[PDB]
C-alpha cells in the first residue's frame, strides 16, 4: 500500500526533525 | 525497572489516558510521563494534519485492524536501521492517532481498547528498540534528559 508507506515515511521524518532539534550536542 | 516490557506498558498507557481524556489516579503520572505525554501531543497534533487526507482513506473498525496497520507502518518507518529519540517519540504519536480513529469507528465498542493498543505498542517498542534504548541511558537518563525543560 502507499497509506501505510505514507504514514511511514511522514512519521519518519518528523521524527528526525525532532531529534536533530531537540539538544544539538 | 525501567526498559521493561511493563515500564513502556505503562508509559503507553498513561498516553492514551491523556489523549483521551481520561483519570488515572495511583499518586499521578511519572516524570517521564509527564514530558513524554507534553512532547507526544506535540508530535501528534502537527503529523494529525499532516497526515489528513490519507488517513480518512482507512478505516480503524477494531483493534486487529489498529495492530496491522500499526505494525505495518512501525515496519516501513524503521527499516533503514535507524533509531533516535524522535523516532520514538513518534511512536506514541501514532498510537494517539490510532486510539482516536478507533473511537469514532470501532465497529464494537470496547472501553477497554486503549490497554490493548498500549500492549501492543510497548511490544514493537520493546523488540526492535529496546536494546537502543537501554544503550542510550533508558527513559530516565535518555529520554527525559534531553526532553524536559531546560
Amino acid at each position: 500500500a502507499e497509506l501505510e508507506v505514507e504514514c511511514a515515511t511522514q512519521l519518519r521524518r518528523f521524527g528526525d526533525k525532532l531529534n536533530f532539534r531537540q539538544k544539538l550536542l | 525497572t525501567d526498559c521493561e516490557f511493563g515500564y513502556i506498558y505503562r508509559l503507553a498507557q498513561d498516553y492514551l489516558q491523556c489523549v483521551l481524556q481520561i483519570p488515572q489516579p495511583g499518586s499521578g503520572p511519572s516524570k517521564t510521563s509527564r514530558v513524554l505525554q507534553n512532547v507526544a501531543f506535540s508530535v501528534q497534533k502537527e503529523v494529525e494534519k499532516n497526515l489528513k487526507s490519507c488517513l480518512d482513506n482507512v478505516n480503524v473498525v477494531s483493534v486487529d485492524t489498529a495492530r496491522t496497520l500499526f505494525n505495518q507502518v512501525m515496519e516501513k518507518e524503521f527499516e533503514d536501521g535507524i533509531i533516535n529519540w524522535g523516532r520514538i517519540v513518534t511512536i506514541f504519536a501514532f498510537e494517539g492517532i490510532l486510539i482516536k480513529k478507533l473511537l469514532r469507528q470501532q465497529i464494537a465498542p470496547d472501553v477497554d481498547t486503549y490497554k490493548e493498543i498500549s500492549y501492543f505498542v510497548a511490544e514493537f517498542i520493546m523488540n526492535n528498540t529496546g536494546e537502543w534504548i537501554r544503550q542510550n541511558g533508558g527513559w530516565e537518563n535518555g529520554f527525559v534528559k534531553k526532553f524536559e525543560p531546560k
